């Protein structure tokens, strides 16, 4: 019951093993995984958006200079011009020429849309991977379950209980840095916390959303006022945020070898195929069945009719068959170079009966284990004619 | 009752807490050194 | 100008540079770490605590069996006796003498006591240290800054610009396990979520206080009732919590090394004083004075009057100035031999004045600077005699 075996790191193609438990009739068994979730752990480090130049109000004394003070808003530029003469709609505001001065000044705050679009860095851990693994075996069930691949942690639904993992591959497609912008995540190298030069990425950086403190060096410098009119002209280096939202470069997900997927979520990767799983499980005994009762199988013979060397099921074989009873008989090939699409066939007695299969090799030699008895299906197989079709199922390519 | 279990929660009345309890302080040891060794002197009332 | 200088990562030690850009007067600059924060990153796995076994009130059929169900608490057990005769104040109660059935069930919950008094288990990743520099310089003389410890975050406190790191060192006191129980943490090793074995530690686990799905490995096991006495006698193993809760090693607040310190805190490392830290710094050009205006000092001479091969200041000694103008200039020994009590001195017209100062070298053949001037106080030190203070300041023992 304890069937302890290594299975291919692959999301479409089930691994159908048939357990030889001794003193029971073998049970035929099915592992498929429908999700190969990664789940990196991550870290905020700053969340990035363009900034909004709020000015405040200017101040402006008819008559005498005054001095500016360094308020602790983030960039707080101040400057006093001299030698204004300001009209604003009522004719002129200042009767004095040269003493009247204007002391504007602009601060820097986050832009009001930075509530919804506004990148993010992260740092990676190791993290955790995860999987959703679906099951069926003898003809009980086709019960499927959530489960974690580090190689301590059962999971159950039914009476079987299984255990898979760890990964053989320590491989985790995101680098060590990494940058989410709604649903595409950038691998891009953010600079440091509060470093981030003007005009380009992280212009303007800010600990939390709702964080007060915030770091914006985005070179903003004041201006005279032009032609005795009342205005605030700053000059300032183009959005950050802006810049680099043109031009960004391709999103991991479109980038990720092995095929891999990420979302808005806890970040992970899945169905990144890498590596090889060792998936245990201890099928409860209760699903087995005494080897007394089962047909045995007798004087059975082998013969393809039109194998296809080819990605799908093309391979078709009769077999015939003296059973000692009519019943189910599960079929299962030991052997690499066959998959079998059928996973258990109907018998009576002296009947022959036909399956499908798919294969790489140019001549297949495999062994038929149909209920406890074995046979060789020698034969022959042609290229298809149809090149590139839906992904491969046969998974055996190897010398021939 | 094979009827049917009935609400009713009861608040238990003496949850568990973190208070501050005042605990015991072990009298002072008798410091005596030497050269590159610290030879101290203990004498408790209780195991410490 | 831009300072750059590796230093010890020590707390209790002024880490005195001069700056020596031509053309200007050197400046003597002091810095001290008083804060050594690690805040490596986190990552929560569950929660353990004392449980508490629910037992619900069993069923008894007078006449009668009756079928249990597979309820989905967590370790729920649930078994039928039969041949059951309860007497309950009042005599027996059911006529039958054997078709009498109890039904007894019983299942994990978690205790109150999980609100207050419960474990906590984590896994580390590498994190990022911050630290908080104390800086004396020229004349500002007071500056509390709160820095990172990335090699790119500047510090542009006040009107100096600091950036400090990366530690030489990646040293960190805790392992990948951390446990952490209310005020002590302890490098324990959980084994994983939903695998702990009965009476072991984490015989039952939670993924957080809030959770209501947990998983209870405990052993329970019901039995029958002696004696006709309605109650439901249930043998299982000892509150696996409760074992280890007086078998738990030496916390790692007393086993970790270089003297760190660990609080209720998002696990930082405090004043871990191990490596040394690559410190550049970028002084503002304001406080330079041109080298033509400060005094020359040249014909001096140095001599000591006691010195103690001590971790205190047990240096004394005396220089015989020889001023041109009068006024305040700092002074520093380059050689690590010792160290200077003193940060800048009055000087009167060829004044003399004394200076403090400790080393571990018997015979200190160190250069003094003092204003563009060097001059070697050679001298012999003399053996101190008690053995007990704190920690030196001084610190910095070579061959002698």
């Amino acid at each position: 019951y304890e069937h302890t075996a290594v299975m291919p790191n692959k999301v479409g193609i089930p691994y159908k093993a048939l357990v030889e438990r001794p003193g029971y009739a073998p049970v035929h068994l099915q592992i498929q995984l429908v999700n190969t979730r990664i789940i990196p752990s991550t870290n905020l480090e700053y969340i990035t958006c363009k900034y909004k130049t709020k000015v405040p109000s200017p101040v402006v004394k008819c008559c005498g200079a005054t001095q500016c003070t360094s308020k602790p808003h983030p960039d707080y530029q101040c400057q006093v011009f001299t030698g204004v003469y300001p009209f604003m709609w009522g004719g002129a505001y200042c009767f004095c020429d040269t003493e009247n001065t204007q002391m504007s000044e602009a601060y820097v705050e986050r832009s009001e849309e930075c509530s919804i679009d506004h990148a993010k860095a992260y740092k990676v851990h190791t993290g955790t991977v995860q999987a959703m693994v679906n099951i069926t075996y003898g003809s009980v069930s086709w019960r499927s379950a959530d489960v974690y691949v580090n190689g301590e942690t059962p999971a159950k639904i039914g009476d079987a209980k299984l255990i898979i993992g760890p990964l053989s591959s320590a491989w985790s497609p995101f680098d060590n840095k990494v940058v989410v912008y709604g649903h595409e995540v950038y691998n891009y190298d953010f600079p440091e916390y509060g470093t981030g030069k003007a005009g380009s990425f992280g212009d303007l950086q800010s600990r939390t959303s709702t964080s007060n403190d915030l770091y914006a060096n985005t070179n903003l410098k004041l201006q005279r006022p032009q032609a005795g009119i009342v205005h605030t002209p700053f000059t300032q280096a183009p959005s950050g945020f802006e810049r680099w939202k043109r031009d960004k470069g391709a999103p991991l997900n479109d980038v990720a070898p092995f095929g891999c997927s990420i979302a808005l979520e806890p970040l992970r990767a899945e169905n990144c195929a890498v590596g090889s799983i060792p998936i245990s499980i201890d099928i409860p005994d209760a699903a087995f069945t005494r080897i007394s009762e089962t047909p045995t199988v007798s004087d059975l013979e082998c013969k393809i009719t039109e194998c296809t060397y080819a990605s799908d099921f093309g391979g078709i074989a009769t077999v015939a068959y003296k059973s000692s009873k009519a019943g189910n008989c599960p079929i299962h090939s030991p052997s690499g170079v066959a998959v079998i699409k059928e996973n258990d066939v109907t018998l009576a007695e002296s009947g022959s009966f036909t399956f499908h299969f798919s294969t790489a090799n140019i001549h297949p030699a495999f062994k038929l284990q149909v209920c406890t008895s074995a046979v060789t299906c020698k034969g022959d197989c042609k290229p298809p004619k149809d090149h590139i079709v839906d992904y491969p199922a046969q998974h055996t390519e190897s010398f021939t | 009752g094979e009827g049917d279990t009935f609400k009713g929660k009861l608040h238990v009345p003496f949850v568990p807490v973190k208070a501050k309890c005042i605990a015991t302080l072990a009298p002072e040891p008798l410091v005596e050194h030497k050269h590159r060794t610290l030879i101290l002197h203990l004498h408790p009332d209780h195991p410490t």
